RNA sequence: AACGAGACUCUGGCAUGCUAACUAGUUACGCGACCGGUCGGCGUAACUUCUUAGAGGGACAAGUGGCGU
């Protein structure tokens, strides 16, 4: 009964943006990391012609942004890049604080805990590295981590206990403990390659997205396969809602929002205009975020160009 | 807007042929504030088209051995030469070159068909890119040889050599070695 | 009467040394004339031509 | 309040170090209209003449150049000066007026930006220079 | 030219012989699955077989591709078919006359699917021949 | 790779009615360092490692350790 | 399959990412000189943009549109 229409077009970059952060603190400033070295902090404008600015780069990389996760105030960005480092921003002055060395590969994924105090980081070096806001290394996970690379790792946004878990490309969806880096469950259930894994707003309900294109529903504190959702090609990004309780399913070409219970898909968004470029691929959707009020949703494709959405409440 | 030695007006101007269309460099986009803008034109096929024609003239105009490197020779006589037009004709300089350029240009040619020395030719269509190319290496040659001893100076003689061939009068050296290439070209058909 | 023409496509490229391109000429008065004219210097498609005469078709040299 | 930049033609480096103030702009401790190669000063006043005295107003760079030649040093110097510019309206103003001027500026001249790499060729022996051979006879 | 030789090619089609689940059609993607599972030599060689690769991923897609193992380019399509009822399930077969008598020595002329339709009248099969 | 993975040898033999020269090379062979051959390999010799079978998934197995 | 070609090695171009630097410096602070300015003028101080040289990235016909059994 609500669609989901382009309300803008957030233009501003040169390569594929890969995640997308937003904040109760701000509902106007939006970082989206991309592949040009450059993640770029906008100002939603809304206005007819463009929905949003680009209000400060934060240039600071040498190769690709692939992750960037905000702290609980609008004021800190902890952002991983395919040189091995990770960027502690500082949002008002356009300036880098820290630099964490110690990976040696292509830093793929991190996140930040509600605390502002932990830091995970899952890298092609296949270590999980939990960090100091100092830059201490607390902890590298040498215990038979994974075979192969750590696609996605996640905190828990939880009143339960905070927990980890950790996507690999062996097809391995592990549970780590925080503060104690001991393996807690596993979940064998993916063909083809797991790409990312998120947490429902609760704390409480897990989604692991593969090649497969099936995301696989799991709990964390009890850690059972609840449902099997289905798609169509390679998972790149899964969210929640946490004002709709639906299930955010990024699919290549479309995004297939998911009821979260119902299974019934609320729109198909899949948008085409030229007919020029039908020998081609149409991009595909890496970046997907979901805003606080959940009104606006941010999606950002291979086009270097994130697309956002305003639910036509009917 | 931009000004050419920040005194020559670059929008008033006016080209008459459409052969000669965007082969003819600035209307309104390639205004520059000197000749000398230092670009890499002959990297691909077809990009000396799109540089001034002003530098045009000046890479044509250094074209001596003695002087075949002074470029900062070469925009004092453009800088002398185009006000000695704004003197003798009371228009803009660079109208009245685009004129020179279009008049004294070839428009019909005869390629060798033979041996080694012996020829035969056979009359042929000339592109508009050598066109201008055969215009400014006429143009250019006719400065040279002119005044190389009758005391005048060169500057001035760039001049007298554009004035007189944008009019199409056969005084000037191009229009009479373009007429001496058609007389050939009529000679075969 | 001095003609004025278009170039469709060259076709290939002729002559003793290589030097003469063969275009396919349109011309501006919007007629289907297709003559070809034997060229002599660097075309593209999309020049435009002063035909002095208009009548004879291009021959291989 | 501190921006530095550099910007290269063939051999000569150019840095110029950009702070707010009220738009002295002296090259080598000399204003721009005291170089001695004035055939060229418009290719030296080229920023200044595109981007008006408003956005030079609260401005404040000494460029600092060594090597080179001269041409090759005029034309390091206002790369300098534009490279300086869209780091400065980067770093503390907004990226809105970094792009109005990067925008114009590329499409005036893309060398007025981003450097031209084409530099000197190694001789080789049998000839004066890098191509050219020694003329060779027969019979 | 950029003509790849038969090292590039031949290391890029093993490869996708052996890793065609690993690989997509990034570019970026492959460049580093290729560097950790194979050991390459200087760089500018494992960045030609990565675009190999990722240029014949994009053709694997769009049907055969002669280089590689024909068992598994076929498998790989029939992964990413059944129909519900079969193609060999139908009603009415149409049969000749002539047909019908091989049936009748078949003792199958009591069959109920047949419709013997009549065959064409002109004797006419051949091409005219000149 | 000539520069490291041969050697040469010009030895001069003397005989009764003149010089032989004769010349040796030998093309070492790999073992990144045994102390013999190069520990570099061949520059255009790529080596590709097999992969192991992982085990297929039939059902979603969530096991908790 | 092998030699030759290619790959390779050296060099040129990019890094406000990293490593550093009293025999290289920038910026700043006082001091000194002459009209807030000029100093290849003096000494401390943040630091590597310039300057050196290492490690590593980076470009692969990779993306798009044509022409291609």
């Amino acid at each position: 009964t609500e669609q989901m229409t382009l309300r803008g077009t957030l233009k501003g970059h040169n390569g594929w943006v890969t995640q997308i952060a937003t904040t109760p603190q701000f509902p106007d400033m939006i970082l989206s990391a991309s592949r040009d070295k450059t993640i770029i902090m906008w100002k939603l404008t809304r206005d007819e012609t463009n929905y949003g600015i680009p209000q400060r780069a934060l240039r600071g990389h040498s190769h690709f942004v692939s992750d960037v996760v905000i702290s609980s105030d609008g004021q800190f960005a902890l952002s991983g890049s395919w040189d091995g480092t990770l960027r502690l921003w500082d949002l008002t002055t356009g300036t880098t604080t820290r630099r964490f060395v110690g990976h040696t590969k292509d830093v793929l994924s991190v996140a930040f805990s509600s605390d502002n105090r932990q830091i995970v980081s899952g890298s092609r070096d296949k270590t999980i590295k939990l960090w100091n806001t100092l830059g201490v290394c607390k902890y590298t996970v040498q215990d038979e981590s994974h075979s192969e690379w750590v696609s996605c790792v996640r905190f828990s946004p939880n009143s339960s206990n905070p927990i980890i878990v950790s996507c690999g490309w062996d097809k391995l969806v592990k549970v780590w403990n925080l503060a104690n880096c001991k393996l807690k469950t596993n979940h064998i259930g993916h063909t083809g390659y797991l790409n990312t894994v998120t947490v429902s707003p609760d704390g409480s309900l897990c989604a692991s997205g593969g090649k497969d294109g099936q995301a696989m529903l799991w709990d964390l504190n009890e850690g059972k396969h609840l449902y099997t959702l289905d798609g169509g090609d390679i998972i790149n990004a899964l969210c929640f809602s946490p004002n709709r309780y639906w299930l955010c399913a990024a699919t290549g070409p479309s995004i297939k929002i998911w009821d979260l219970e119902g299974k019934i898909i609320v729109d198909e968004l899949k948008q085409e205009v030229i007919s020029t470029s039908s020998k081609a691929e149409p991009p595909q959707c890496t970046s997907l975020a979901w805003s606080a009020d959940g009104q606006t949703l941010f999606a950002g494709y291979t086009d270097n160009l994130v697309r956002v959405w305003q639910v036509t409440i009917g | 807007d931009i000004k050419l030695f920040g005194k020559w007006s670059t929008d008033d101007v006016q080209i008459n042929d459409i052969s000669l269309q965007d082969y003819i460099a600035v209307k309104e986009k390639y205004a520059k504030y000197l000749p000398h803008s230092a670009g890499r034109y002959a990297a691909k096929r077809f990009r000396k088209a799109q540089c001034p024609i002003v530098e045009r003239l000046t890479n044509s105009m250094m074209m001596h051995g003695r002087n075949n490197g002074k470029k900062l020779m070469t925009v004092r006589i453009v800088k002398h030469a185009f006000e000695i037009i704004h003197l003798l004709t009371g228009e803009n300089p660079l109208q009245v070159l685009v004129n020179a350029i279009i008049n004294s240009g070839p428009r019909e040619d005869s390629t060798r068909i033979g041996r080694a020395g012996t020829v035969r030719r056979q009359a042929v269509d000339v592109s508009p890119l050598r066109r201008v190319n055969q215009a400014i290496w006429l143009l250019c040659t006719g400065a040279r040889e002119a005044a190389f001893r009758n005391i005048k100076t060169i500057a001035e003689c760039l001049a007298d050599e554009l004035i007189n061939a944008a009019k199409g009068s056969s005084n000037s050296y191009a229009i009479k070695k373009k007429d001496e290439l058609e007389r050939v070209a009529k000679s075969n058909r | 009467p001095i003609k004025l023409a278009r170039v469709t496509k060259v076709l290939g490229r002729t002559g003793s040394q290589g030097q003469c391109t063969q275009v396919r000429v349109e011309f501006m008065d919007d007629t289907s004339r297709s003559i070809i004219r034997n060229v002599k210097g660097p075309v593209r498609e999309g020049d435009v031509l002063t035909l002095l005469e208009s009548e004879r078709e291009a021959r291989r040299l | 309040q501190s921006v530095q930049v550099f910007g290269r033609k063939k051999t000569a480096t150019a840095v110029a170090h950009c702070k707010r103030g009220n738009g002295l702009i002296k090259v080598n401790g000399r204003p721009l209209e005291m170089i001695e190669p004035r055939t060229l000063q418009y290719k030296l006043l080229e920023p200044v003449l595109l981007l008006g005295k408003e956005r030079f107003a609260g401005v404040d760079i000494r460029v600092r150049v060594k090597g080179g030649g001269h041409v090759a040093q005029i034309y390091a110097i206002r790369q300098s000066i534009s490279k300086a510019l869209v780091a400065y309206y980067q770093k503390y103003v907004d990226e809105a007026s970094k792009k109005e001027i990067k925008d114009i500026l590329i499409q005036y001249d893309r060398t007025l930006l981003v450097a031209d790499p084409r530099r000197c060729e190694s001789k080789k022996f049998g000839g004066p220079g890098a191509r050219a051979r020694y003329q060779k006879s027969y019979r | 030219g950029r003509v790849r030789t038969k090292t590039v090619k031949k290391a890029a089609r093993v490869i996708i012989e052996k890793y065609y689940t690993r690989l997509g059609n990034d570019f970026h993607t492959n460049k580093r699955v290729c560097e950790e599972i194979a050991i390459i030599p200087s760089k500018k060689l494992r960045n030609k077989i990565a675009g190999y690769v990722t240029h014949l991923m994009k053709r694997i897609q769009r049907g055969p591709v002669r280089g590689i193992s024909i068992k598994l380019q076929e498998e790989e399509r029939e992964r990413r078919y059944v129909p519900e009822v079969s193609a060999l399930d139908q009603e009415i077969i149409e049969v000749d006359p002539d047909t019908k008598e091989m049936l009748k020595l078949l003792d199958f002329g009591s069959l109920s699917n047949l419709q013997v339709t009549q065959p064409t009248v002109g004797m006419n099969f051949k091409t005219p021949r000149g | 790779p000539v520069n490291y993975y041969v050697d040469t040898a010009v030895r001069h033999v003397l005989l009764r009615q003149g010089v032989l020269g004769i010349k040796v090379k030998i093309m070492l062979p790999w073992d990144p360092t045994g102390k013999i051959g190069p520990k570099k390999p061949l520059p255009d010799h790529v080596s590709i490692v097999e992969p192991k079978d992982e085990i297929l998934p039939t059902t979603p197995i969530s096991e908790q350790k």
